[PDB]
């Protein structure tokens, strides 16, 4: 099969988003290869200069709707629409008009920037999951989008889950979110979409909405407070404002300052 | 990584290199201090003076006392080698019948 | 303590604070490399402490503690150390050369 | 360089801003009058006064 | 050993019966693993059953 | 490039030439420096020889 | 940043096109305050300028 241009509803299309990865990412003129569906992304593009070339391996190209098109299929983003002549499109829906691309946590939705460096779990609709029989079920945020899901709501901390590809999540129980977070861990590893991490039983406050989790990697991140206790946490962050900030700290000034003891006292004596 | 244990081991060969008549007292320390931790609680019961002793032995920083003798023997021996090449000796009890 | 006080005339006072105002330093920068806390509570409790000596090892003890601690030190200790030492001359600076 | 700030983001810029002033004494060769007389005035209020 | 006692996390082996002790036990931090050796679990029920 | 290059293999090899017990010593740290430049930057802290 | 008033640029299939400050000196030219920030332009001897 080759890829083909279409031009059906051009004039309900804003803007275009990329997905590399399985999770929708921001555009950037310095990539050189893309998977694209449509035509004016050519005039996107070239409009701020951009060229590429077009290959199955290199991510693939979304349109921002404003209409509702197409059906959610689990375990994918955005919508699905499949055109007259077999070829499958794919668009992001949108209520409001301030969305950019949106994940999932297993509680809220919060907008990023970065799937790396942001609080994102899952980035789909809707999941299926594994039961204690090894068979699916399947779990979506809105009920009335797929019958018989289960809320993403009534999914728990601390507690393993294992989706049909064989993926672990794994979220920490938490007590405040947005801007400001505080979470805390046990000595068991966390697992989210695509990264599983080790991490030890503490509690950790961010001043920004950025993943944390307790260990030397994240400890050195900045903007991160972590402690093995709530009383240990204010001690730990009061502690760099009386110690250096670094191991600058050479214990090779004793020779120097045992001199002018040993100068006084020699002095003295004669 | 980490590497505490091989920064303890060069402290005490740095320590063993500058061999003086004190590093056996220090010796004994440390060695008695693993016994205590080893063993501890069989032997130990009513008189309050031999408790303090033991705790006293037991909490004594053996980790971070070496690095103290490492400069208290380096004035030493510098002024030692001081007194050979500029002063020189007369007891024939010192050990520089090597040259 | 005797023989010692045989030697050293009058200045015997004097050796002996500094002497151990030396060891105590010199035992406080043995327990830093592993205890981090050492360096700044210890000088606060040495900048308290200096105050209940005489004049005469009082100026030794500040220069020891001046050449000795200063490179380990955060600098607003050593600032806030400088004003609380040149306050008692900053007071009769400004009596007698700027006060009205 | 001198004059020359950064920092990850915007309240980062303005927590690290402060990074020299818990730097061991050593670091301003000019500008250190500065920056010891805004300790040092902060010092003396908030101590003799309150 | 035909005795009831309470639970905590340094164990690390039971015989499971129940499927939601597997999701309570893991909301303490702890791990174990299946044996039938192991002491058995039960769970308390107002209800009267059994 | 030549003259930017040239010149440090040039003076090494005249170092040789005025040969000493000492060689040995910036050797070794020839070899340390470069050591130390692709790899290190670990080993966290505790210690004061290393 | 810019080095003249007026500069010449290869478009994407690498034709040249004049570009300057002001569109009023040379007829059919393209002012650079049209010019989107964070996006690479070439010259004519393949320099690099964003």
């Amino acid at each position: 099969h080759v890829m083909s241009k279409h031009t059906d509803f051009s004039s309900e299309i804003i803007g275009y988003k990329a997905i590399d990865g399985g999770v929708t990412r921001d555009i950037a003129s310095t990539d050189t290869c893309f998977a694209n569906k449509h035509a004016d992304f050519d005039t996107w593009f070239s409009q701020r200069g951009g060229s590429y070339t077009n290959d199955k391996a290199c991510p693939l190209i979304a349109a921002v709707i404003t209409r509702e098109v197409g059906f959610v299929v689990p375990g994918l983003p955005g919508t699905i629409l499949r055109t007259t002549n077999g070829d499958f499109l794919h668009f992001l829906p949108r209520v409001f008009s301030a969305v950019g691309n949106i994940c999932y946590t297993p509680s809220k939705l919060i907008e990023y920037t970065d799937f790396a460096t942001s609080a994102c779990v899952l980035a789909a609709e809707c999941t299926i999951f594994k039961d204690a029989s090894g068979k699916p079920v399947p779990y979506c945020y809105d009920t009335n989008v797929l019958e018989g899901s289960v809320a993403y709501e009534s999914l728990r901390p601390d507690t393993r889950y294992v989706l049909m590809d064989g993926s672990i999540i794994q979220f920490p129980n938490t007590y405040l979110e947005g801007s400001v977070r505080v979470v805390t861990t046990f000595d068991s590893e966390y697992c989210r979409h695509g990264t599983c991490e080790r991490s030890e039983a503490g509690v950790c406050v961010s001043t920004s909405g950025r993943w944390v989790l307790n260990n030397d990697y994240y400890r050195s991140l900045p903007g991160v407070f972590c402690g093995v206790d709530a009383v240990n946490l204010l001690t730990n962050m009061f502690t760099p404002l009386i110690q250096p900030i670094g191991a600058l700290d050479i214990s090779a000034s004793i020779v120097a300052g045992g001199i002018v003891a040993i100068v006084v006292t020699c002095l003295a004596y004669y | 990584w980490d590497l505490t244990a091989f920064g303890l081991v060069a402290e005490w060969f740095l320590a063993y290199i500058l061999f003086t008549r004190f590093f056996y007292v220090l010796g004994l320390a440390a060695i008695m201090q693993l016994f205590f931790s080893y063993f501890a609680v069989h032997f130990i019961s009513n008189s309050w003076l031999m408790w303090l002793i033991i705790n006293l032995v037991q909490m004594a920083p053996i980790s971070a006392m070496v690095r103290m003798y490492i400069f208290f023997a380096s004035f030493y021996y510098v002024w030692k080698s001081y007194v050979h090449v500029v002063d020189g000796c007369n007891s024939s009890t010192c050990m520089m019948c090597y040259k | 303590f005797m023989r010692f006080r045989r030697a050293f005339g009058e200045y015997s006072h004097v050796v002996a604070f500094n002497t151990l105002l030396f060891l105590m330093s010199f035992t406080v920068l043995c327990l830093t490399p592993v205890y981090s806390f050492l360096p700044g509570v210890y000088s606060v409790i040495y900048l308290y402490l200096t105050f209940y000596l005489t004049n005469d090892v009082s100026f030794l003890a500040h220069i020891q503690w001046m050449v000795m601690f200063t490179p380990l030190v955060p600098f607003w200790i050593t600032i806030a150390y400088i004003i609380c030492i040149s306050t008692k001359h900053f007071y009769w600076f400004f009596s007698n050369y700027l006060k009205r």
